[PDB]
């Protein structure tokens, strides 16, 4: 695993830019700005909290290598997905129209682009019937 | 297609009133069959009820034979059960498989039986089989198997402990009784198995009444024993029944269904973000306007933000509890200090 | 004026001591004519107590005939029951019938069976049936009714599971003591009927003891069926129990009733603003002192107005929890933010 | 009920004024206050909360037409009705005197003009005796 | 000063391990005297035990006068019991009252039976009344008594329902075995009064067996009467054991004991304050420091406080519930905006 | 090395599947034993059960005596027992005594008994004892000690009422039947303990039938008795179960593992702090940087903190509860009026 | 009770001055002030709450009949009272000793002032003992 | 005894150096601060609450005495000791690494200094073998 902890590494050292050996609220969100997101400090609280086991408000390498040694092949992150697909299923027999899934997407949660929505339905696409099986799409999302 | 998907809601998942009267008369067919089959067990009763056993039940399998079929046709409506493969994924699940063995033993009796103690036991025990019909969906089974899963080490602890009480005690009273005569001559406590058949029927309260300790050791120990090793044995009782309520007491204070719709929307947009961002020629990549190194932060900010929807889409599906009020009061704190913080930034930059 | 209502409050709805005492002495004298009905059935105390019985059961349906004559009179006191169909409808109400039913049976009985087995067994059937006369309002029959159907489910689920246990179990052991011989020479498992019988017996934790299984076999399954479906059985009891007492603790923290006062008032107002925009030429529509359009957006913000005061009055009526306090925190949070926002607004204003 | 539909979107777009597709609450307060109501905050928010059922803090046409097809001739409704009226029925036998019904109407809640108050009072009355009975008010309200 | 105290907390209100044993030492000997009272009866044991008696009963009616009278001196620690009066009152006691009959019972007998049957019976019972002496606070009762009223409701209502299904269930189980002869040529239902103790017996779930119903009509009454009215005398238990958890539950809840000190003293000091505004000429009106009309004032003001300082003090010794959480934004709520009103006022003085 | 303590978490805390299966092996092996003593006492099957015993019990004992020996050598991992006394300190747990005991009881009965009634009678209880080896942790015991001790005293006080209630009744009872003769000539009641045999059997609600009362006064009192004090003794089972429904749904409301590391850490920390500052010459007192008299004050500053540490330790290992909102809520209260006041005193030294 | 209406009215007044009809929590502070107490807004708020039954934040003529209308010889208002003086009472006996009485009243709560606690244990003096009864205290104070 | 009384009254009078007999949040802050601790508000309150019995927010003499009173030799506060120290242990068989150990101490919690980490690792030190072991440790801690 020589090169998975050297990327791991260079990814924690591309956070820290300080040395210290933690990555903090203020570092993770001038990350953010320079990528060009200007997140808002309740957000980046909620994604400090995630990886920070120990409670000390920061990021330590043992936390970033446990937090990227995490998968979204997992069955219970499928199940998952699964259950969030099924809140937009109204007749639930496993389908969602393609309209449907394009307003969600586009006007709900993180209000994804209209490219990158299109994308996913061409992804997403059986056939181009028009209603869309989202099972399939969450196969080939955690198949990776 | 929207007939399959009617007759579907119609057969598996019912709802309304005309669903109910149709499955309420088919376990009224069921419970009759039952009743008849009991009825010809009896001597004077044995002719009539069997006379009548032969039109019914080759009505009874007609009509299950033609709503199996139904049935397995209509099962296309989902996506799971679309195509040859899922009608044979859907001919595998526990109830279904009991519908075909039902159906195929049935027909087997009527055609073998017709050409003895066999050859009406298995159509009796078949009636008796009948009666698991009624519930399709299973959600007596999983509603009960859910709370037995919760208290398990609870319950496993009671029934152990109960248990060796009662190895114990039937030992002693054994011992105790081992020789004793009652009237009429007889030896009730022969052999440890008499003795441990006397401490199941005891334990249990049920109290038969044909093995009863005779001596004073006997008595005394028996009578500590139903004091103590019979509240072991309601315990399941008790703590399944605690547990049923306490769950109906949950389900008053459950979030809308309505609010979890932007934490699944949110949820499904991270992991596909996640997803997308594995394509080093996506379309994804836009959303940050060149761009070589971002490529491992933008991939590691993803993962971070997928997993707090994970969380958000998880506390979204949970009744309401002390959690979210600290949660929400940790996240309005924070923002009236960010606030203030703002308020004296800007007046110390204006007037200095 | 107040007559009327008072004789309705001592019957109908007793308070205080005088009504708790005449409610006790009409519950006492009810017992001693069934204790009198019970001690009929004696040999020796046939003629002693059935000629007791006349002059008591004559006192008894003349006082209660006027009893229920007033009462009706009574009911008027309220709005439900004014007039002819008021009293029509106070008489169709359960306790009603059966106390209309209780006097006439009482003198069809007296005035026919008077001047054999009949006329007696009606008699003691109805003064069996005067117990119910006790519970006027229904209380303990609707406390019971609620939390039955709020743990319906769970009933259900216990209730089927544990019959099928029941039935499984029984033709089992049907099955292994078909032929068995106890002593004295009686087959105690002659049919699935007497199985059945020895299965409920033994699964409601009575034992008898007519019949007992005499094999291994059918002692090893009655032992597996003891110690497993006897809980089945017994779980209602503890639903039920956790239910009256959780809803006994929720008692403890509700609302003060005066507290739901400005909530009645805002939704009996909203809901005749509502009504009255209905009305063109109405007076309530110089609150918002030409008018062409206006009406039709005043139309829907007193509609939206209606449902908050719905929501506000449902929200009155329940017990504290933790809805409650998140709901106040987020007005309180709101107020504090907006509050700050204006400190902001008014110092750019004034320094810039 | 495709007249409906048309009013409908016709109160929908007076409530917008902006094409966007959804009202806010600084939208709605802007109405409010053109009719003359000065809402507070809270009080807006309650309002956008009930009609929202989405969550994203808007109304949605949808949402719009969903509100707009309740109905207060329901028996949950009347029900409800009859119960905040008990709240001021001291004795329980469906009357309340006309003095105390005006004097909450007044001075409690919305706080009713007198002249609305008067106006109920007269749809309201029991040949002028002065003990009006409100189970025949709650009657005519839902019959509308 | 101090030597009265210590043996009244010896003696009434133990604390230790020397007064535990001290007690534990008592019910052991009484418990002996009970089990010489079982063997007494005894035919082979009945003259050994007797003779035992004798010596046993007048050491421990010296030894229980001797203490009576010394807890009885120890009484005036108290202020209650203080002077004849307060000794009087200590002897109203129940369990004073208990303590002074089975002594002076105690040297009656032996001294009227020693100088036939009712010689035995009247000393037996002494000597079973004994066990009612080691619960000298009555702590168990009052633990039960508490409980068995909060949920009152709940028990008459499971109560009146049982009372009212075993009464017609026996009834109907009467008319279906009127007649019916069992082996041996026994009629078990003769009248309603063994059809009441079939139904006792059976909703109890004890079963005897000594009357069981035999025909099919019975059998079926019987089957539904089990399954269904047993589960209402089964309720109470249920109701009870959730009470009684749930209490224990609440206590690892409960505010410390010294957050009432400062709500205590505030009570104390607003009720004096009410009651020394009582007097014109008190020294309690220089606090507001002629005054002519002020007093009608000051006089409502003390009064609103005291009642205040009542709610306060309540609130004090409750466990924490929702309430005080609301109740504490409420006030933090209220402090944070009178102090940003205050930061406005400032403002707009200094520079507006 | 290492390999110590893998042997250990395999024998004294399994965990996995190969673990299980091992010890689930080995309580089918023990539960054979026990089915083949069952089967040593029946008449056929008596000299084949016991020829078979032989062998495997030596096998059983050899087995048992060899992981005896590992396991003990494999405790070393630990640190209470390195080294002898930590050897002879494992011997001393109660689990570790009876497996030494179903040892050298096994090999003194086969070098003793083979080379009588005692030599089976010995090893049969021993098989028996055996049935205990399967709770390596006692984790069982321990779960039901705690809620039995947390509930005792409402335990204490149902099974003190309800032994005063049996023995009231069985007394009453007696004195009511004692004369009384059944069929077949036998008084069921010949004495007080015939009569305390028949109010446990009661009570119990188990009902042999072999004592039955026969007087119309016994009937009634027995009718009474079954009526009330059968609650008494069903009342620990549901007190029990309700506690286990209560603990368990408590563990869904924990805290997370990781939220107790910075207060553990500060606990530690603080205690050695306040250990070091015992040691004039530490390198605890360089923290502020000559010092004779603030030693004093250090000393004490430091012992609140340790008792703050406590404090914060205790509370990051229980559940959420209202007091986790209370003392949020004063601690962000605190810090925004903290906050303000700073805001205020800034402004005022700015501009005055 | 011609009089104890009359009089109430009166007090009523003096506390309204501004004849609304209500007493608000401004005007409670005002008379206070006016006796010189200076009381802080949550005691005025906690002042108006007991008082406040119907929940509008004043009081109205009826809720002050309401209010004056009680009493503190009733026999919970008496058990109240002692249980608050079993808190300092330390064996349990039914004494306090005459100093931990007045350090209690003088340094917590209300802080009575010296004078009115050697006036209250001049009354609540048993012959000079020293160690005061606290019952006889409970009792003369609830006679009125 | 009465050398214990009089070192506690001269702590007293040095935390007060007012004589009005009470400690408050801002003396013991102007303490804390004269030793060179700038200890926050919040901590100030918490250190306040523990010794403060009566509840009125100061500390009396008696309080202090009582805070005084206490040992950290009781069986209670080992086994505390004890358990913190089982979070750190991964295996459970009551060693935990020096290395680890020395990392928690100096980078949670108080924050321990490196001089006074490697004077703790000293005292816990099983012949240098490099796995402390834990339990000797609270022995010799909870021995003074
Ligand atoms: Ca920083
Ligand atoms: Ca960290
Ligand atoms: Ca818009
Ligand atoms: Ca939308
Ligand atoms: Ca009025
Ligand atoms: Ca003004
Ligand atoms: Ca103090």
């Amino acid at each position: 695993t020589e090169e998975q902890i050297a990327e791991f590494k260079e990814a924690f050292s591309l956070f820290d830019k300080d040395g210290d050996g933690t990555i903090t609220t203020k570092e993770l969100g001038t990350v953010m700005r320079s990528l060009g997101q200007n997140p808002t400090e309740a957000e980046l609280q909620d994604m400090i909290n995630e990886v920070d086991a120990d409670g000390n408000g920061t990021i330590d390498f043992p936390e970033f290598l446990t937090m990227m040694a995490r998968k979204m092949k997992d069955t219970d992150s499928e199940e998952e997905i699964r259950e969030a697909f099924r809140v937009f299923d109204k007749d639930g027999n496993g389908y969602i129209s393609a309209a449907e899934l394009r307003h969600v997407m586009t006007n709900l949660g993180e209000k994804l682009t209209d490219e990158e929505v299109d994308e996913m339905i061409r992804e997403a696409d059986i056939d181009g019937d028009g209603q869309v099986n989202y099972e399939e799409f969450v196969q080939m999302m955690t198949a990776k | 297609t929207h007939v399959q998907g009617r007759v579907y809601n119609f057969l598996e998942r019912p709802t309304g009133w005309k669903c109910f009267v149709y499955h309420f008369a088919v376990f009224l067919i069921v419970l009759v069959c039952l009743i008849f089959s009991v009825l010809s067990t009896i001597e004077q009763y044995a002719a009539l009820a069997t006379g009548t056993l032969f039109w019914m039940e080759i009505v009874l399998v007609v009509f299950f034979g033609t709503e199996y079929v139904v049935r397995l046709w209509s099962a296309g409506c989902r996506s799971k059960y679309v195509g040859l493969w899922g009608r044979l994924r859907f001919a595998r699940k526990p109830i279904s498989i009991i519908d075909l063995i039902v159906v195929v033993a049935s027909m087997v009796v009527l055609c073998v039986g017709s050409k003895a103690t066999s050859a009406i036991r298995g159509i009796r025990f078949l009636q008796i089989l009948r009666m698991l019909h009624v519930d399709r969906q299973g959600g007596t089974w999983r509603l009960l198997g859910s709370v037995v899963f919760i208290h398990r080490q609870e319950l496993i602890t009671t029934l152990y402990i109960g248990f060796l009480g009662l190895i114990f005690s039937s030992y002693f009273v054994y011992l105790a009784e081992k020789d004793a005569v009652n009237e009429s001559g007889r030896v009730e406590f022969g052999s440890y198995a008499d003795a441990l058949w006397w401490g199941v029927v005891t334990v249990t309260t049920i109290g038969y009444g044909d093995k009863v300790p005779q001596t004073w050791v006997g008595k005394t120990i028996a009578s500590c024993f139903s004091v103590f090793a019979i509240s072991f044995f309601a315990l399941p009782a008790g703590i399944l029944g605690s547990g049923f309520a306490l769950k109906v007491q949950q389900k008053q204070r459950q979030k809308h269904f309505n609010r979890q719709i932007p934490a699944a929307a949110s949820l499904i947009q991270t992991a596909w973000r996640c997803y997308a961002a594995e394509n080093p020629d996506s379309s994804t990549w836009k959303i940050y306007i060149l761009r070589e190194h971002h490529r491992a932060t933008i991939k590691v900010i993803r993962r971070m933000q997928y997993f707090v929807a994970k969380k958000k889409f998880q506390q979204a599906r949970k009744p309401y509890d002390v959690r979210d009020v600290i949660e929400q009061y940790s996240q309005g704190h924070l923002n009236l200090m960010v606030r203030i913080k703002e308020l004296q930034r800007r007046l110390d930059q204006s007037i200095g």
